[PDB]
């Protein structure tokens, strides 16, 4: 509810000290956006050389272990991606200490709607709600100034009728789907441009941030291109090349493709594993696989030349890469492939597509790495976080490729198993919504991570619906290996075929909390996201039955 | 002859809009198949060609040599209209031409079979390894491209020459079908392009190749007479059958 620059000067005044500082910025959690945000944030701190503590939090339940344990001198705290949904004032408590409260916890979140207790009643925040939903948002505005603090019998009856009158519309609010308005990174950059830093790798961090989520909607991002492209116009390494030159040597616009790993993998394998194309062309089917080859017969690209790594393909095919696709792809309905994208060239190393980089980092997060076992695993993810954090750095590229050799493999897993599902037609159309469960599969170790099931779930909800009449219906998935029937189940959102009228607001967040409040059968919201929960095989089936009814949508 | 060009104008009509089994052109679907497979062998049934007209079928039993060269260029034309490409893929497709009775076996052959496409059948005997043949000649200059040959080469530069794999396989007549008191005579078989490696020793194979001679070749020492060699330049390959 504040100016970004002024919130900045506040976090400046409470900061400096000695033995300074002290602030712990919480990077959270598994979302690439977090990295994108906190890296340019951390670089900004290093600019004024302000000491910081940076914590890789996984579990939402895990945050309590930290904040309740170690805090001493820390008067100014910062947090990322948490608290937009569940309020930490009740969760942490707080317990006001010393107006002009000593500690300011900044909470940065893209999630909506905000918790009601957060924005109004200033204690721990210093909210980041600005500027996306301001709004009004008159529904939260009347939620308090009316409620607080609230012949005489008719005035009591009138008063109470008014109270429930506000409580109904208030109940409409805060019970709702969790949907990201704008990427937190973008706003950190809006905060950053007011201070005056135009830095190139910074901007690349923004591009990374925005393009973190295009796998899932945009939704506003379709109109974020002005806010990026203009900035790309606010700077330039050289008016003209001047090949290369070995330095600056920076990012530029190119006809990029939702196509998967075009530059770091072989072309044919790049269609065959791509996510948008696995749908429209029915590639899980042997009968459709051929249709790809017909694409190549249309392009005049040899099959043998399609099998070869993209660095080494002939030059003629490169110069025709932006034409041939126009000549052909239009006929297959694949006409939405070509985006205007961002590509940063490091020169003699190669170039990297904005999206593919994100595929590298995601790749890093799950691989390349009774409560003791889950804690130890979540711990392994915590360590792995930094292995992924390092790849963002420019000076070490040598491990970034270790991401990509993984990012390929994962797909080779994901695709494979994905097909293993469609052969058995495991989809249960049900009535109100679509649902699935993986009872058996190869290498569930890869599927342990929330984000792995976010991408498999994504390639599957994308596959089932082209569309593909009728009625985009949200999907459900489940997997188990070890940790005694943890059976991780993540919520999902429907995918429109590039024509998106409504955000549609994932409802699993609410539907799960209704069940936690009913019989709560081995239901665990331990994962940071409201869409993804844990379950046991003993209680999963009654849970599934209680999921089927009553349907909130 | 130039008149033969007009024949092309006919056979192209046979190549695409010809239908059978209630619609659904078969040769259109073959061109579509390779096509996607891009295996560069277009396959034309003799039954259908003979069904449309006996005049071309008669041309197959008279002079296959130059007519296949007339024909496959048109096949390349049909693939060109169906897939406006493959200027970059192989730029030649030589047609396979399925069963063509005849059905002369082995030991029954005469001079009457010269220059005329003839089916043969029998067991394969151990085959030579794959040694790229010269075919087309090209250089940066520096005369022009010189096709040589099948098989003379009279009367070398190289820069970028288009090689095509050669393989010579000796086809012996099937042991079961041998008339008593007779030895299993056998003939030389010359495979080309994709037909290579399709064969394996020990197996019976059905070949459509045309028959050839040249060129004495080499005896002139123990014969007594001007006797040519007998070599079947192969066309298609199929398992038995």
């Amino acid at each position: 509810i504040s100016q970004f620059s002024e919130a900045y000067n506040k976090i400046l005044r409470n900061s400096s000290s000695h033995s300074s500082c002290q602030l712990v910025i919480f990077v959270s959690c598994l979302n690439i956006d977090a990295l994108c945000a906190t890296k340019m944030l951390s670089l900004l701190f290093k600019k004024q050389l302000v000491q910081s503590q940076i914590v890789p939090i996984f579990g939402y339940s895990e945050l309590r272990r930290h904040y309740s344990q170690l805090d001493d001198n820390i008067n100014s705290l910062l947090l990322v991606g948490f608290g937009g949904v569940i309020d930490l004032e009740a969760f942490l408590e707080i317990d006001p200490q010393e107006q002009s409260f000593r500690r300011d916890i900044y909470v940065l979140d893209a999630h909506r709607p905000w918790n009601l207790d957060n924005i109004f009643g200033s204690q721990i925040i210093q909210c980041f709600d600005d500027g996306t939903v301001d709004d009004t948002l008159g529904e939260q505005k009347e939620a308090y100034y009316k409620l607080l603090e609230l012949n005489d019998l008719s005035k009591r009856k009138q008063r109470k009728k008014q109270i429930h009158e506000y409580e109904g519309v208030l109940e409409e609010y805060y019970s709702q789907g969790t949907t990201v308005v704008n990427s937190i990174s973008a706003q950190i950059y809006s905060l950053l441009s007011a201070i005056g830093e135009t830095n190139l790798s910074n901007l690349w961090l923004n591009i990374l941030g925005t393009t973190s989520l295009d796998i899932a909607y945009a939704q506003v991002y379709n109109r974020l291109y002005p806010l990026l492209q203009d900035e790309v116009k606010r700077l330039t390494p050289s008016s003209r090349n001047s090949v290369k030159t070995p330095d600056t040597l920076t990012l530029n616009i190119q006809p990029d493709y939702y196509l998967f790993l075009l530059r770091h993998s072989s072309l044919y394998d790049s269609f065959y594993y791509s996510n948008y194309v696995n749908a429209k062309l029915s590639l899980w089917n042997e009968n459709g696989k051929k249709r790809l080859h017909k694409m190549f017969a249309r392009m005049g690209i040899p099959l043998s030349t399609a099998q070869e790594t993209w660095l080494y393909m002939d030059h003629s095919i490169k110069r025709e890469l932006g034409i041939i696709f126009d000549k052909n792809l239009d006929r297959y309905g694949l006409q939405d492939i070509i985006r205007d994208g961002f590509v940063r060239t490091l020169g003699y190393r190669g170039s990297i597509s904005a999206s593919e980089f994100v595929e590298a980092l995601t790749a890093l997060l799950e691989v390349g790495n009774s409560a003791q076992k889950l804690t130890n695993l979540r711990k392994r993810w915590v360590s792995n976080f930094w292995l992924s954090w390092d790849a963002l750095d420019d000076r070490k590229v040598e491990l970034l490729n270790r991401g990509i050799q993984l990012a390929q493999d994962l797909q080779r897993a994901i695709f494979n198993t994905g097909v293993a599902i469609l052969e058995k037609k495991l989809i249960k159309h049900l009535r109100i919504y679509r649902l699935c469960v993986l009872q058996d599969g190869p290498d569930l170790d890869l599927y342990r991570n929330p984000l792995t099931l976010l991408r498999l779930g994504n390639w599957l909800i994308e596959c089932c619906a082209e569309s593909e009449d009728k009625q985009l219906l949200p999907m459900v998935l489940a997997s188990i290996d070890e940790n005694t029937d943890t059976y991780l189940v993540a919520g999902l959102t429907p995918r429109y075929p590039r024509g998106t009228k409504k955000p549609i607001l994932n409802n699993f967040s609410m539907a799960f909390q209704q069940i936690t409040a009913e019989t709560d059968a081995k239901v665990r919201i331990d994962n940071f996201e409201s869409s993804i929960i844990e379950i046991r095989r003993e209680d999963l089936s009654p849970f599934l039955e209680k999921l089927t009814l009553s349907g909130l949508l | 002859p130039n008149v033969s060009r007009t024949i092309a104008r006919e056979l192209k009509s046979f190549l695409l809009e010809y239908t059978d089994e209630t619609g659904r052109s078969v040769y259109g679907a073959r061109i579509r198949t390779l096509g996607e497979m891009n295996s560069e062998s277009l396959e034309v049934n003799y039954r259908h060609l003979a069904e449309s007209k006996a005049i071309l079928a008669l041309f197959l039993a008279k002079c296959p040599e130059e007519m296949l060269k007339i024909f496959d260029l048109v096949a390349m034309e049909a693939t060109e209209l169906h897939y406006p490409d493959y200027a970059r893929i192989h730029s030649e497709i030589h047609v396979r031409i399925s069963d063509f009775p005849t059905i002369y076996s082995l030991r029954e052959l005469r001079e009457s079979n010269l220059s005329s496409l003839v089916r043969v059948t029998g067991v394969v005997t151990r085959r030579t390894g794959v040694f790229p043949q010269l075919k087309y000649v090209k250089f940066n200059c520096l005369l022009g491209p010189f096709f040589q040959d099948s098989n003379e080469e009279i009367r070398v530069n190289g820069e970028k020459t288009v090689y095509r794999n050669y393989q010579r396989v000796t086809l012996q007549e099937a042991p079961g079908t041998v008339p008593p008191g007779r030895l299993p005579r056998h003939r030389e078989v010359i495979l080309l392009a994709d037909l290579v490696d399709v064969s394996k020793p020990g197996e019976e194979v059905e070949v459509t190749g045309i028959y050839k001679n040249n060129y004495d070749g080499n005896l002139n020492a123990k014969n007594g007479f001007p006797v040519f060699a007998t070599i079947i330049e192969a066309n298609s390959i199929k398992r038995r059958e």
